[PDB]
């Protein structure tokens, strides 16, 4: 796949592409 | 960790993948 | 604050604007 | 759930805050 | 809630999920 | 232009590409 | 209103034009 | 005014409230 | 219309308000 | 990656996420 | 096409990228 | 192109109306 750029929320909307309704976790350190 | 690395650097979704539950 | 019925990608969205940088866990059903 | 609570049912973004790290 | 720190459309979304369809007026000066 | 379906998050998105620094009103229902 | 008119009917850009300032 | 906050500086999403109708 | 300025997703997303189901080419050079 | 329904906006965003610089085509129906 | 592949049916991001450039 | 010029200059809506299929 290309590598990603993703600040912010795109980075949330691309954790729900790639995991959906199996669920994620949104960690900032 | 990730969330820095995607925003300042490039990351990719193999790596999101880690973060599924 | 209105509530709706938030789903999908837009409900990750709506935990990215109230969490932000704390972070947040998205685990559905 | 999080789907019952704001999804099927309806939630404001106090609801929300439930679910923040 | 986090502070926020939104441009553009993204301010959009936010009112939308503060007020959905209370509706809002999208301002800008 | 298409016409189509446009509703909730997505209505508002599109009401903020056409009228951007104009503003809009977002009053349903 | 604008829900019939874009939302439950069909609309193009040039309707969503008369809710700009 | 709020647009122009929430860009240029941080805003709330209790500031926001105000312009709901 | 207002004149837009539209980076990475947001062009994308403005392409399916345009085109929607038309369906569109997203071509960058 | 999960299987999930992917449709009219999100859609074309998901083909973003996977395509970027190399374009997409987006031709439904 | 791809709106039976993915949207009434499901697909992942594999599926999608057949119609990248 | 057009994804060049919307993003490191302005576009026009009436430009995308070309990428249609
Ligand atoms: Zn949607
Ligand atoms: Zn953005």
């Amino acid at each position: 796949f290309v590598k990603q750029h993703l600040c912010g929320s795109h980075l949330v909307e691309a954790l729900y592409l790639v995991c959906g309704e199996r669920g994620f976790f949104y960690t900032p350190e | 960790g990730i969330v820095e690395q995607c925003c300042t650097s490039i990351c990719s979704l193999y790596q999101l993948e880690n973060y599924c539950n």
